């Protein structure tokens, strides 16, 4: 069955508004341990200490985002996981200070999140897939 | 090294 559409796109702006913090200056690499588990978690873990470890960083600006589907799977007392895919529309610029410019891109994009929740009642990003447009 | 579209997702 369906996930309430606003209840996904809480997810994914959480998800967002913590990829913008941990690839950010700040580098807040422990807050992606609160959105993402599993290969998810450890491919941006590893990108965001990438990242920190050579003073580069993330600025973004959301344009916007939709949530295209989102269907829950709750498989009983195993736990319960979810689907949804969103178009995110985005710009955003590399800060690196070895390089006369700073890259910058703007796309729009599909994705598409599984998660599950973990026994304590929260939901976490376990794994993602890009379509890019 | 980094690219900048590694942060799209």
């Amino acid at each position: 069955r369906p996930m309430d559409t606003e209840e996904a796109e809480e997810l994914v702006r959480q998800w967002e508004n913590v990829k913008a913090e941990a690839l950010g200056p700040t580098h807040q690499v422990y807050s992606l341990s609160e959105v993402l588990d599993e290969s998810m978690l450890v491919q941006w873990q590893t990108l965001a200490q990438t990242a920190e470890a050579k003073s580069c960083y993330w600025r973004f600006v959301l344009l916007h985002l939709e949530v295209l589907q989102a269907h829950i799977f709750e498989d009983g007392i195993a736990g319960e996981a979810a689907e949804i895919e969103a178009l995110l529309e985005e710009a955003a610029e590399l800060v690196d200070e070895s390089q006369p410019k700073n890259a910058k891109y703007y796309s729009t994009y599909k994705i598409r999140y599984i998660l599950k929740k973990q026994e304590d009642g929260l939901w976490k990003f376990c794994q993602s897939d890009i379509q890019i447009q | 090294h980094l690219d900048v579209m590694m942060a799209r997702g």
